[PDB]
């Protein structure tokens, strides 16, 4: 099918007419994708198909074709860009500079910036292009708006 | 059933739209895989 390295968007025609569920990245012909956007299920490339490699709820990520391939991470001081991919809307990049999500197992990025719910799996880059972490999964703060973590996988 | 379709290459664009802020948050992650607020 399509196994050129970029970003994707995830669609479904099991809902009226066609609607974007999330968004993913191709890299080294693995495929990497939040688990809450195809709840592990299969995918299609034209006529290729994409099968489950890896997952896990918690972490909520999930990889096609091959294990995690993404590995860079925010340097907990430079700005990054939100390459969000929204829902019927051209592909754009936005920077900020991230915050931070204090865990009892220590801290993450986090982006605060709010997208349709369809935005969910659109990287989040360094100043070198590389993949720090996926958008779309996060928390509604005492503002109202949505804080999105930068959440990243493991390369084995 | 689901399907993909390209939608551009993964590069940094300079001047680009910079907006937001960055707030730092107390957080508790489920086994489900769902942040919440700890206050
Ligand atoms: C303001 O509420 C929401 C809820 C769910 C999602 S998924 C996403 N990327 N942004 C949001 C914002």
């Amino acid at each position: 099918g399509e196994t050129t390295d970029g970003v994707y968007r995830v669609m479904t025609r099991r809902l009226l007419g066609s609607t974007q569920v999330g968004v993913g990245v191709m890299q080294e012909g693995v495929f990497h994708t939040m688990w809450h956007v195809t709840k592990g299920a299969a995918l299609r490339s034209g006529e290729g198909r994409l099968d489950p490699y890896w997952g896990d709820v918690k972490q909520d990520l999930v990889s096609y074709c091959g294990p995690w391939k993404l590995d860079a991470a925010w340097d907990g001081l430079s700005e990054v860009q939100l390459l969000a991919v929204p829902p019927g809307e051209r592909a754009k990049n936005i920077q900020t500079l991230p915050g931070i999500f204090k865990t009892k197992d220590g801290d993450i990025g986090a982006v605060a910036l709010d997208y349709p719910a369809g935005t969910s799996g659109s990287p989040i880059l360094d100043k070198c292009g590389r993949v720090i972490g996926l958008y779309g999964n996060g928390v509604v703060i005492k503002n109202g708006s949505y804080v999105s973590a930068i959440t990243q996988g493991k390369r084995e | 059933d689901m399907y993909i379709e390209r939608a551009g290459d993964i590069t940094w664009e300079k001047d680009a739209e910079v907006t937001g802020n960055s707030p730092r948050l107390d957080v508790a992650l489920d086994e489900s895989g769902d942040f919440s607020l700890v206050e």
